[PDB]
């Protein structure tokens, strides 16, 4: 008995060699391998395989190799591969990637992926499954930002803020022990994973370190607090002792130093360089040269991503309104022209494509869009395919190499940068079950179901009064993982080792799972998955021309993007 | 008025349909959510008019044609489902492949 | 009697900033090839190494400009600025780590500035 | 270097002698004094003063005179003055009003207002800052009423009710130990300060007192439960023992007594007379004579405020519909005509202006508008300025005297009446940091940011999906102070001393800050800030003519108000 | 815009009235929530026009007649109440037995 | 339809603009939130039409004039900001002093 490939893919999702278009882009992903045994595919429903004595085992208790949850027939898109498998979840973690069902009667069942009495089923046939997005540049300004993030497949928010206070509206900072404690308590009600950054500013160690001991997960150095050589130095001294990451928004004004002075203060220590292109902040005009250095973990924020015909007009004005700049004050116009540069925004597209910028992020509500990190990653990859062609590394006419390079930018690389990749950032055995299901037609645009800690937290679903869940209006809605005390078990508060050792969770009555930040001081650029290139980036101080090993990087903006007006009501 | 949860939500479908109809009237090819809103509101207004489920299953295939919508939209919409109060109570209408 | 909601009716007169403090005019040159903008309240001796000026005349001082404004130096630009005296305890910590104490320690500030290549130690 | 006054006010907000119009009213407030040192103003942003080693101190730990929060350049409007200052907050309380920054380099820094690593910043330049409104006549009928209150700058709700039960729809009463316990638990989820009134009715002490011991913060005597001499007497006996306030809605019907009988039952004991004009309830027609007595703390509710051309038509009908009265039953028409009186509503405007009625309140959802206490206070002051001119006490052509008289009516005076002015009701050092920021163009109409316990709880802010927080739609939204466990630390449940001593918070598992009600039995009219007038008010029983020391009080209604159709979408 | 909670809710009454008015224009007898929405929106738009409470108490009895609505609807509506911002601030309008 | 949070909120701006446009058509001078709604909806519909950010920065200054609005409204509106999906994705439009 043989099934043609069209009929097979319609029933079980695609298999080895089949390709799938990402949304309305020109990007195609190809199934590299498949863990199934053809004829023993798991599926659930009337007369289907996962039934007692058949594909469901009726003998084993939950502890005996039985899953709490099986995602059947997933097309996984991850730094680790693009492939077809069943995903097994237990105790809120990914315990198996392979083939689920019943060893009684099926060949090839992964030994700890038994479907038993205890097992829930999610059908992933025809879906793309990714890790939850890790956004490491979040301003906590407006709690309504969390659903915006979940709707575009983000599951972890790292950043700072106390709400719409000016410090928070400019900087990813929750300053001092008391504001940190208050925002850890606020976090008990946010249905997403969270880590809080303290103020990376001071000339004495103790005012900075007491933020780490209070429960901060990292620090932010921002020019609006004084991105001075002293603040840089003390923050990295603290970070090296505490095993947490430091993010920097450098001295745009070059007031206390040029880029080389900031790099000298860093002194070869690891640092996460935010919005490395520099429209979002940093030494004018050459901050993007940071992305060539081995000790720099470089991210973009999203409004420059990718370079379009409206980008400069929107940014020049955005910068003018936010800094209350006057079009008739020459110093204000000179500042804006030094900061918003078509030359560096165009080159940023190519630096992403080359694996020289390792990460994406939002800059949510400060100069970036909470719900467009995943969206704009794929728009960038699509523009680069259109302008530069398939990468030389591709085969079979698939875009798998580019797709692994780009998915790494918002999944595994931020997680590694922050010291949280032991818990989150990829679909791997032993990691927390933060999973996003996508219909391919909506891939990167609107998530179908967002799983947090093994329970659905957010879903595109219809009329709650209907006979079935698909009638209109289909909209993003919070699901049972966000309700009551289940919000505690489905989400992680990431905290410093010292705050955990000092009992901060018990002191504050935190019920959320507690994640330990670790291993983020002995990493570098080489540790960024698929995005590990170190090189000399030259930015001409007169012309803002970008060169990589003496080669000029020019790019053109595009007038239209996929993943745009076909999808959005506004 | 005594609005229940569904009545409040379904007002937003009517509003999205009115928005989409204005866009179509000024000559735009409609996108995915615009097209779904127009067909959905058509079904619920048809139920209110007292049409049968079978009439609306037929009519909903003729509300928008492929020339009314952007490339790919016809193939993005496999079916549109709506519940509304008919003269004989709430019923489900499913329109299969509404835009050919 | 047209009403602008929430409008101000300011009093007559002008506000004198930094009243009673010594003022000093110095010329400053951006010898670098990138722009440098300097805020009202940075200890002036601790600004960017490529600004050339008599570093001793920046000790214990800052720009005499409205609070929260800045002076801009384009690449290669030389101009005069007016400084005023720091107040309070007249101590500076951090920033470029040139002072870390009283601004009265001019000898120590200038020795550190010279060592680290802050232009204009004379 | 000199700055002209227009440019100074645009950058830092107004300074000494400058005036600011309140919304679209004819009321002007003048800056009386300014705590700044000109040239050392604090401000936050790119190249601004509050940066490490500059206006931010980089040496001190949080405990060492460092603030958790600095509101820069606030124009304070308070019973204590109209003046310019920085406001420093720490541990959720106002710790300093003066000049913030860094003693290292700035002159005139208030010693405990250091901006340090631990300090968040809110820019208040160009804003008016007031205390949170204290509403002492709240019916707990519909939880949606809390956001309505926050949106018009109310931060404390004192009253009663169990939801839309008839007892609660008529009376500010949570009756008996069990209903009190249930509503204290409900209060754990309300993002506003709360105190609960028990039923001030009984002929034995124990049924009334057990409500105080259960956690009530006061009592309400209401005619719908029998505002008899016995209920009045027993309630005030309880109140004097328990140190809580009693509110009264007296016997409109004069069934068991006239006003003099109610005053004899009170017997010189302190009492808060609700809706003292009497449209909202009380001895017909003369209840408003209560406002002349030294032992009476008199409040208005808001629908009579101020007297307009639609007031009588709206009230006559409101009263007819609410009491199911028939226009063709002569006793019903006589009752309505005895209760809704243009003579006493007109005089109520003047009694407010003279400082004879000390307080405003809503009567939320029973006969008053949850979100219009602040609004209607200012409309009343504006109508009185238009009709009676500047008060004789004014100078410089400012309305500062009238503005302090009127702001006292919804801030400090209710707080004093209730026994909670040690915690709330004014911008003073040592009080809880309940602060409302207003754009002057929206003053008294729509709050910009409402701070509760030093964290923003409510804000007018825009699209949560946007690059910046200002794009449309700008609407009132709950902020991080309302989320998770932070709702506990940012809000106060006010309770009797006896319930606190008996461990009610622990018994019920209350996590909110617990406020003690105290010192409200040895106060009187003389203790009402700017509103301390005692006088003989005569209400003619035939004509309802009002006289104050034998002088007739007539007023005209107005056809238009400011703070109305310019602002509201409906 | 600075919308407060009431402004956001009351937009939904205007929307329900626009829906009901379209239903009436295509010849349907209106139901209970449709009739309440039309009269309610009429009151709030009248306040915005600067009419008096007394004018709207009178006019609201002449917006819909018993022939505009389904059997029983006139007797289901004892009165319609709405608050809106008049030139002199928020006022309550009650319309008694709006449909005879 | 797959509405996300922003799509749901922004429907309410279109609705407020339709309300304000009806008020203007019956001869009312518009108030602050009415004027902001009209200009905001104009920007988002312009993005949907495929205009540039620069076109809408210019056009948004000519949607309403001071004679269309109540006294003080021009001076209450320093700028109107809106984000919408252009052909090249979400962009921010700021209109400076939209009503002179
Ligand atoms: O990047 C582009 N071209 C290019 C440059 C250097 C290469 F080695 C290869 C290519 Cl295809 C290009 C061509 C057209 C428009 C945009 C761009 Se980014
Ligand atoms: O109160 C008014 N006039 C007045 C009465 C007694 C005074 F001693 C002073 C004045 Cl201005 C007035 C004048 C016109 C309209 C309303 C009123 Se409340
Ligand atoms: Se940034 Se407004
Ligand atoms: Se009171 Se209805
Ligand atoms: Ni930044
Ligand atoms: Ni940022
Ligand atoms: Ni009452
Ligand atoms: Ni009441
Ligand atoms: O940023
Ligand atoms: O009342």
């Amino acid at each position: 008995m043989k099934i043609n490939r069209q009929q097979y893919a319609e029933s079980y999702g695609p298999t080895v060699g089949d390709q799938v278009r990402l949304a309305d882009t020109d990007l195609w992903i190809e199934v590299e391998k498949d863990y199934t045994t053809y004829g023993d595919e798991a599926n659930f429903g009337g007369g289907k395989v996962l039934r007692e004595g058949m594909g469901e085992n009726g003998t084993y208790t939950r502890t005996e190799n039985v899953l709490d949850l099986l995602l059947t027939n997933a097309l996984i898109l991850d730094y680790t591969g693009i492939y077809k498998a069943d995903i097994g979840v237990k105790d809120g973690y990914i315990v198996g990637i392979g083939k689920g069902g019943n060893p009684d009667i099926m060949d090839g069942v992964t030994p700890n992926m038994i479907v038993g009495t205890a097992t829930e089923v999610i059908a992933a046939e025809g879906k793309i499954v990714t890790a939850g997005g890790i956004d490491t540049h979040v301003h906590f300004i407006n709690p309504d930002q969390v659903d915006v993030a979940l709707a575009n497949g983000i599951t972890t928010l790292f950043g700072g803020g106390t709400g719409p206070a000016e410090g928070s509206k400019a900087t990813t900072v929750t300053p001092g022990p008391w504001n940190i404690e208050k925002m850890l308590k606020s976090t008990e009600g946010l249905p997403i994973n969270v880590g809080i950054l303290g103020k990376g500013h001071g000339s004495s160690i103790a005012p900075i370190m007491e933020q780490i001991d209070a429960g901060a997960a990292g620090l932010k150095i921002h020019e609006d607090w004084g991105a001075t050589p002293a603040s840089i130095d003390r923050s990295l001294t603290v970070a090296d002792e505490a095993d947490v990451q430091v993010a920097i928004h450098s001295d745009t004004l070059n007031e206390a130093g040029f880029l080389e002075d900031t790099l000298r203060a860093i002194n070869g220590r690891v640092i996460h360089s935010f919005h490395v292109e520099g429209a979002g902040g940093g030494h004018a005009p050459d901050i993007m040269a940071m992305a060539g250095h081995p000790n720099v973990l470089p991210s973009s924020t999203n409004p420059t991503r990718p370079f379009t015909v409206n980008t400069i007009d929107e940014h020049l004005d955005m910068l003018m309104v936010c800094h209350h700049l006057k079009q008739n004050i020459p110093e204000d116009v000179a500042f804006a022209d030094s900061r918003i540069r078509p030359e560096t925004i165009a080159a940023e597209d190519i630096l992403h494509d080359l694996g020289i910028i390792s990460m994406m992020s939002t800059d949510a509500l400060a100069m970036g869009r909470a719900g467009e990190m995943v969206l704009r990653t794929w728009q960038t990859a699509d523009k680069m395919k259109k302008q530069r062609g398939p990468l030389a590394e591709e085969k079979n006419g698939s875009d798998n190499f580019r797709a692994k390079r780009y998915v790494s930018k918002y999944t595994i690389n931020p997680a590694i940068a922050q010291g949280i990749a032991h818990e989150v950032g990829s679909i791997e055995e032993g990691k927390f079950a933060d999973l996003v299901l996508w219909e391919p037609k909506f891939f990167g645009v609107k998530a179908d179901r967002v799983i947090k800690g093994g329970i659905i937290a957010y879903a595109q679903i219809g009329d709650p009064s209907a006979s079935i869940p698909t009638p209109q209006p289909v909209m993003g809605r919070r699901m049972y993982g966000t309700v009551g005390d289940l919000i505690h078990d489905t989400n992680i508060t990431f905290m410093s080792k010292s705050s955990i050792q000092q009992g901060v969770p018990a002191k504050l009555g935190l019920k959320r799972r507690i994640g330990t930040v670790k291993n983020c001081r002995n990493i570098g650029k080489k540790d960024m998955k698929w995005n590990d290139v170190t090189t000399d980036i030259d930015i001409n101080p007169e012309t803002y021309e970008v060169k990589v090993d003496g080669e000029v990087l020019t790019c053109e903006p595009v007038k239209e993007l996929p993943m745009a007006q076909r999808y959005f009501l506004f | 008025m005594h609005l229940n949860p569904a009545e409040k939500e379904k007002l937003q479908i009517f509003l999205a349909s009115e928005l989409a109809l204005k866009r179509k009237a000024r000559g735009l090819k409609l996108n995915y959510p615009e097209a779904v809103a127009i067909i959905t509101s058509f079904i619920m207004e048809g139920a209110r008019d007292g049409k049968t489920v079978a009439m609306l299953m037929e009519e909903g295939k003729h509300v928008l044609t492929r020339d009314d919508v952007m490339e790919g939209v016809p193939e993005m919409i496999d079916d549109i489902q709506a519940e509304a109060t008919f003269p004989d109570g709430t019923k489900l209408v499913t329109v299969h492949n509404p835009i050919s | 009697n047209y009403i602008v909601p929430g409008e101000y009716r300011v009093a007559e007169g002008e506000i004198e900033i930094n009243a009673g403090r010594e003022k000093t005019t110095i010329r400053v040159s951006n010898t670098g090839d990138r722009p440098i903008q300097v805020g009202s309240h940075i200890h002036f001796v601790e600004v960017n190494k490529e600004l050339l000026f008599d570093r001793a005349e920046g000790i214990g001082r800052r720009l005499n400009i409205p609070s929260g404004t800045a002076a801009r130096f384009e690449p290669g630009e030389e101009m005069e600025v007016e400084l005023t005296e720091l107040g309070g305890n007249r101590e500076v910590f951090g920033i470029s780590d040139l002072t870390n104490g009283s601004v009265d320690n001019k000898e120590l500030i200038l020795q550190r500035a010279k060592e680290l290549g802050y232009k204009g130690v004379e």
